[PDB]
Parts: structure tokens; sequence; C-alpha cells
């Protein structure tokens, strides 16, 4: 997951399907989110992550 | 005359974007290409080594590994070739490149080499020249297999860059110089280099020495000497290249730094 | 450093040649100017001949010319001399000296003369 | 053929107090690379001579600070600052210039 | 085979029909180029890698070939391209009494890598005994001599091996075919063959 080279350098990384045991950790039902940040406030979806989860550049972090 | 005279010293550096070399003997031209082959890994750690005279056994053997990357900001006089081999004796083969001020002359011998080898220079009053001598270098040299005598590659603040793969029998030699406005030995930026020599050897190398030239005093029976000089490690690895219209690499993606560089 | 060292005093009849020996040790001789020199016991010290970097290789003396003769072995590294036609005044201490053939780096270096170490001396006895 | 002058000959010196040496050459020096040539040696009973000063005024490696050299063309001196039970012996001045190579006839420094 | 001879080939010009024209040699078998090709194409990184071996060994000396002499003594990549020249020498390299001039390394602890010589005469430990340099009980030299005698039929009789490997296109070829070239012309719709490139 990243934003436009443009804007910045950082990524964050989806494990999908995979357990954050088995491999800023998030666990989502699409999988282990590694690099963004879990952010309760609700947004409109930039990059979609799945099962209701999104990610937008602000750092990265994921609602 | 072997003698055990030569410290060292080492540190450890970054190599952030060096060591880039055309992989292949085709033109290309504002292309994207990916390549899988011995590639020097970005940011990766590269050790600077300080080889010291003043005027005990203190200069260690390296390892070659899968290949070379050789860098150095120090002048080309005192700084002038390379040993390449397993055991560096008579039992096996040895491979020596060494540069002067007219050319560069390479041997694939069993040289009988030195526990701490070096050109060194000294005045011939029956020549009455200032003559350089091999013979701290190695003992003997006989059975020899291969010579090879070409245009120097060490010439005239100058960073010389060096990339040395051992591939199915050829030593590949790539090169460059590029002149490093004062600050950091490493620069930033790219600099690829060039294919400068294919040397058909057909020998195992797994350990590598490098040689240093020492003046005699005519005043501690040598000059004291100081060389400072970069070695990474190459490893099988995918690059992305970027050629412009002029055939130059300009810019490259190594994959597996970062997870961005992956998806370039 | 340069170190010099000498061989045996010897006593001979007059009329044959004598082989007077120098070993360098420390440096070769190849990057030294080699020279030689008399004592007699109660006189001034003069000289046999040495070696001349620039125009020539080797000099004597004017007296001694015809006489002595001078020769270097590189893969021993020593340094020979040969004097015919023995002489009862002969009966002398005999020095050998060195110094280096150049001064300097090899970008600007200088030719050098002199005689800085000396060696020990060798008795040459002349009698019946 | 260069030929030279010591003095005095022989030098009575007491413990301590400088002694000056005098060699003078016939024929001037100087040499085509700029530097003069001159060396003195310092030769004891038992022992071969040995290099005190060459050139002048530049010291041999092992040589003392008690001894100065001084003078130019064809005057030159030697200065022994302090004279102690170990220089006594005979003094040479010789020059490396112009081939033959000759040496000085000795001054002989002792205690009493 | 475990001293094999190796000779660089460079800066001439090659013809191919001579071998044809004079030919002892039983087995010619080439991999990646036709035999009759070689005439119409340009190389350079070209060698000829000369042993002696015994007859049954011959299909050894190939790409992905299982063997003693394949494993410990030559081995040839899995990406070789060229031509094997296997042929008997009963009349020149036997012996009524025993040619045992000829020897392989039998015993070796690893693998070789592909176009490595092994010239180094240690002993193998053969067992679970250390051998510690000297030959004993589960201890034998590697270095072992063939029983060439001229007595013996076909198959036994000791063959030499010439393996010529090549490079395509990808290096500024020096041995070329024996053909004249021809004058350049621009602009102009024309078949070309620059240096096997057509
Ligand atoms: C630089 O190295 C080359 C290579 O050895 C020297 O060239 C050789 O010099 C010897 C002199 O003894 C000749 O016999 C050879 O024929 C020369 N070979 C070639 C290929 O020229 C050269 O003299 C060296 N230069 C300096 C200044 O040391
Ligand atoms: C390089 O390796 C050394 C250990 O050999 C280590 O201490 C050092 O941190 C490494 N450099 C970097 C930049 O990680
Ligand atoms: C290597 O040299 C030695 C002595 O010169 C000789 O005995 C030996 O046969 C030589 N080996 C080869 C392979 O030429
Ligand atoms: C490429 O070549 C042109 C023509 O020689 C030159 O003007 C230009 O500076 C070169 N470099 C780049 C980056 O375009
Ligand atoms: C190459 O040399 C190294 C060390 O000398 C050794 O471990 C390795 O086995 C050699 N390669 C082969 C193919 O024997």
């Amino acid at each position: 997951i990243t934003p436009g080279t443009n804007t910045s350098n950082q990524v964050a990384v989806l494990y999908q399907g995979v357990n954050c045991t088995e491999v800023n950790v998030f666990q989502t039902r699409a999988g282990c989110l590694i690099g963004a940040e879990y952010v309760n406030n609700s947004y409109e979806c930039d990059i979609p992550i799945g099962a209701g989860i999104c990610a937008s550049y602000q750092s990265i972090i994921a609602y | 005359q072997c003698v055990n005279l030569i410290t060292r010293t080492q540190s450890y550096t970054n190599s952030f974007t060096r060591g880039v070399y055309y992989p292949d003997k085709v033109f290309r031209s504002s292309v994207l290409h990916s390549t899988q082959d011995l590639f020097l890994p970005f940011f990766s750690n590269v050790t600077w080594f300080h080889a010291i005279h003043v005027s005990r056994f203190d200069n260690p053997v390296l390892p070659f590994n899968d290949g070379v990357y050789f860098a150095s900001t120090e002048k080309s006089n005192i700084i002038r070739g390379w040993i390449f081999g397993t055991t560096l004796d008579s039992k096996t083969q040895s491979l020596l490149i060494v540069n002067n001020a007219t050319n560069v002359v390479i041997k694939v011998c069993e040289f009988q080499f030195c526990n701490d080898p070096f050109l060194d220079v000294y005045y011939h009053k029956n020549n009455k020249s200032w003559m350089e001598s091999e013979f701290r270098v190695y003992s003997s040299a006989n059975n020899c297999t291969f010579e090879y005598v070409s245009q120097p590659f060490l010439m005239d603040k100058n960073l010389r860059e060096f990339v040395f793969k051992n591939i199915d029998g050829y030593f590949k030699i790539y090169s460059k110089h590029t002149p490093i406005n004062l600050g950091r030995d490493l620069p930033q930026g790219f600099s690829a280099l060039e294919p400068l020599v294919d040397l058909p050897i057909g020998i195992n190398i797994t350990r590598f020495q490098t040689l240093l030239a020492l003046h005699r005093s005519y005043l501690s029976g040598w000059t004291a000497g100081a060389a400072a000089y970069y070695v990474g490690y190459l490893q099988p690895r995918t690059f992305l290249l970027k050629y412009n219209e002029n055939g130059t690499i300009t810019d490259a993606v190594d994959c597996a730094l970062d997870p961005l560089s992956e998806t370039k | 450093e340069v170190q010099l060292v000498e061989s045996g005093a010897e006593v001979k009849k007059p009329g044959a040649s004598v082989k007077v020996s120098c070993k360098v040790s420390g440096y070769t001789l190849t990057e030294l100017s080699m020279h030689w020199v008399r004592q007699a016991p109660g006189k001034g010290l003069e000289w046999m001949g040495g070696f001349d970097p620039e125009d020539g290789e080797t000099m004597y003396a004017q007296k001694f010319q015809g006489r002595v003769t001078m020769t270097e072995d590189t893969s021993t590294d020593t340094a020979y001399m040969e004097l015919s036609s023995l002489r009862s005044e002969d009966t002398a201490v005999y020095y050998c000296a060195t110094s280096t053939a150049v001064a300097g780096t090899p970008d600007l270096f200088d030719y050098y003369y002199g005689m800085d170490v000396w060696g020990q001396g060798t008795t040459v006895t002349v009698s019946s | 053929e260069i030929v030279m002058t010591q003095s005095p000959l022989s030098s009575p010196v007491t413990l301590g107090q400088p002694a000056s040496i005098s060699c003078r050459s016939s024929q001037s020096l100087v040499h085509s690379d700029g530097n003069t040539y001159l060396s003195w040696l310092q030769q004891r009973p038992g022992q071969p001579p040995r290099l005190l000063i060459y050139k002048i005024s530049n010291r041999f490696s092992g040589v003392p600070d008690r001894f100065s050299g001084s003078g130019a063309g064809t005057d030159f001196t030697l200065k022994i600052s302090r004279v102690e039970a170990e220089d006594v012996g005979v003094y040479y001045c010789t020059q490396a210039t112009q081939f033959p190579y000759t040496f000085g006839q000795g001054t002989k420094v002792d205690i009493k | 085979v475990y001293a094999w001879n190796r000779k660089r080939i460079s800066n001439c010009v090659a013809d191919y029909s001579v071998l044809y024209n004079f030919a002892p040699f039983f087995a010619f078998k080439c991999y990646g180029v036709s035999p009759t090709k070689l005439n119409d194409l340009c190389f350079t990184n070209v060698y000829a890698d000369s042993f002696v071996i015994r007859g049954n060994e011959v299909s050894q000396i190939a790409p992905g070939q299982t063997g003693n002499i394949a494993d410990y003594n030559y081995k040839l990549p899995d990406d070789f391209t060229g031509c094997v020249i296997a042929w008997n020498s009963n009349k020149l390299d036997s012996k009524v009494g025993g040619n045992y001039n000829y020897l392989y390394r039998l015993f070796r602890k690893s693998n070789l890598k592909p176009f490595e010589r092994d010239i180094s005469t240690e002993i193998y430990q053969a067992g679970n005994k250390p051998c510690n340099g000297v030959a004993g009980f589960n201890c034998y030299f590697p270095l072992r001599s063939y029983g060439f005698r001229p007595t013996y039929g076909v198959g036994h009789q000791p063959y030499r091996v010439v393996v010529l490997s090549f490079e395509l296109l990808h290096a500024p070829a020096t041995v070329c075919g024996p053909k004249k070239s021809t004058n350049l012309v621009k602009n102009k719709c024309v078949n070309f063959n620059f240096n096997g490139l057509t």
C-alpha cells in the first residue's frame, strides 16, 4: 500500500489471509497490516484494504 | 624476501546506490530493463579498509565470495593491482594484476605468494632508473599458463570503482572513474560501470589480496604509506535499470531492498 | 640501515692477487654506491676506488690504475676487490664504505655522493 | 685532485670546552647539483671511522647534538661543544664532488 | 581427465571443412549448433578441452550426465553449447605392457563446479575412520590409472575427447567463417549477415 511517489516513499505491507503471529501491526480480516496505524475516526475510502478497512496518507493510517 | 610489513584497520559504511554495471554488451536507449545478475545490493554493509605502513602480520586475507565491488578515492600510484586465488602458493593456480605507469600486466601462473605481498620501487644504479620489483609479491613463478598486457586502468578527488566477477571461467572486470567533489568518498547518485576487461582465466577463486606500491626511504626500510579502499560483496539479485536516450544507465532500483522498490 | 661485514685478515708473499670481500646486509647493493679505502699504520688514509652514479660507473685512483679491479655479485649481494703486484708498503688496514645512490622520492630524486657507512677493516700483510 | 689542509694538527682540549677544527680546500667544492658535499668522520683506535656530519650541517642518525658544522666555499669549521672521554681520536674532512676522492691528514684530539 | 588441457581459440578464421577432409573421429557430436553450420557462423569464447577417458565414458561428457569423471573430474554446465569429439587412440595411447600414464579421480568429497579443474593430490576419507594422509583400511588414493591394452576390443580401448565450447552473439566475435566480406550499401532493402546475425 503506497501513496504516490510524488507524495511520499512510505509504504504499508498487507500479508493477505495471514494472522499477525505467523509473520504498527494491525489485524484485519483481509490479513495482517504492517506500517499503518489504526484510527477510530472514519473517513471516505482512499486505498482499499478490504473487509471494511481502507488506508490513506495524512504517515499512513488505516481506518 | 617475504616480510610481514603492512598493518590494516577496518570500519563499516553504507554502499548507497554504488556498484551498478552494464549487465551485457547491448546498447539500449530509453528503456526499463530488468536483469538478474551478481549485483552489489543497495545500502549494504561495505568495509572501509585503511592499510598503513609506518617506518607483525596484520594484513588479513578477505574472501572473494561471489564477486567483489572495489572502490578507492586514493590516487593511482600507491595502489597498483590485485591478487586472486585460493591458497596463493605453488600448489594451485594464481592470478596477478599489476598496474604501472605505462601499461597493465596480468599473469595466471603458479605464484608462491608472500604473506604480505607488495610491489616495491627502488633505484637501480646499473639501469640508472627507478625500477619496480615483484620479489616481495612472490618468491617464484613456474608452470605459467596465461599472460596479458594491455593499456592500464589505474590513471589520474577521483573515485575509482571496479567490479570483479568470476563466472564460468571468465574473470570479468568492470570499471569507472568519477570526479567526486570534496565530501563523502562514496557519493550519492548513479555512476554505471562500463565493461572493461573480460579475461579468459578458468581458475578457482575464493580469496583475494590487493597490491600496494612501497617506496624505499634513502634517508624502517620503506617509506611510510597510507591507503583507503572500500570492499563490498555482490549477490545474485534482480535490478531494474533505466536506460536514457544516450544509452547510459542513469538510475536503477534494487527489487528486494524495499517493498516500494519491489512494487517498482 | 646498511650493515657492512668483512673477510678475514691475510698475509701473502708479494707478487700475487689479493681477494678482499665486503658483504652488505639490510639493503641490496644495487641501491648503494660502493667505495674502498686504504689506511697505513702511521699514515693518512687514502682511496682505492668507488662507484659513480653518473658519467661512468666505477672510478679509480690515478696512482693505483692497472692493479685494482672491482667486481660486484648481485646474487650474493657481495663486493669483491682484486689487487695484484704486491709491495712491501701494502701492509695496511682496508676499509669498505658505502652510501645511498640517490636521495628523495621517485618523482623528485637527486644523485648522492659520499661515504656514509663504513665497515670493519681487513689487515693486508705483505711479508716473506 | 683536490688538496686540503687541516688545522691544528693536535689540539689539547680540557673537559667540556668547545674545540674548533678548520678544513681548507684549494679548490671550490661547489657541485652542479647545487649542494656542496663535505663529510666529517671521527676515528677511534680499534674502530673504523663513522660518519659524524654530511653536507656541512646536516646530522647523521645516532650522532649527538654536541657537534656542529659551519662554513662554506673553501673554508669549513667543525666545532665540538663538549669534549668527553669518548671524543679522543682522529678527525677527517673529505669531499665527494670532484674525482678522485681525497682525504685530510687527520686531526688528533686527546684529553691531556 | 583431472588435469584436462584447456586451449583458447581466438583471432583466427576457422575452416571446419578440413576437419571433415581428414577425419579418423568416430564420435562427432554437436549439441547446440548443426555440424554443417559451423562455416556459417562467427564465434568467440572458443575453447578446446582435451583429455583421455575410457570408451564407455564418452557418453558422460555431456550436460547433466552421470559418472565419476562427470562430477569429480570434469563437469559441463546445463546450458553448454558446442561439440564433443571422441575418437579411439589404441594405436598411440595404448601399450602392450600397459599404458598407466592416464589417471582419473575416483574419489572426492564434493562435486565440482562446471569448467573447474582439480589437481589436488590429497587423500580421501572413505570410511568413518580418518585416514590422516596414510592409505590403509577404507583409505584409497583418489587418482587411479587406466589399464589400457591393445588386446582388448572396442569400448575399453582409450578414447581421446576434445570438447569445443563457444558463445553465441553476446560478445565480439574473433573466430569467423571463411566467407569474404561484401561492400556496404545504404538506404536499400537488403538481407545482411553481420557476424552470424542474419
Ligand atoms: C611497466 O610494466 C611493464 C610490464 O612489465 C614493463 O614493460 C616491460 O619492461 C621490460 C624491461 O625489463 C621489458 O623487457 C619488457 O619487454 C617490457 N614489456 C612490455 C610489454 O613493454 C615496463 O618497463 C614497466 N615500466 C616501468 C616504468 O616500470
Ligand atoms: C556492518 O556489520 C557490523 C558487524 O560486522 C555491524 O556491527 C554493523 O552494524 C553493520 N552495519 C550496518 C549499517 O548495519
Ligand atoms: C610444475 O612444475 C614442477 C617443477 O617445475 C613440475 O615438476 C610439474 O610437473 C609441473 N606441473 C605442471 C602441470 O606443469
Ligand atoms: C545526451 O546526448 C546529447 C547529445 O550529445 C547531449 O546534448 C546531452 O547532454 C546528453 N545527456 C542527456 C542527459 O541528455
Ligand atoms: C575452491 O577453493 C575453495 C577453497 O580453497 C574450496 O573450498 C572449494 O572446494 C574449491 N572449489 C572446488 C570446486 O573444489
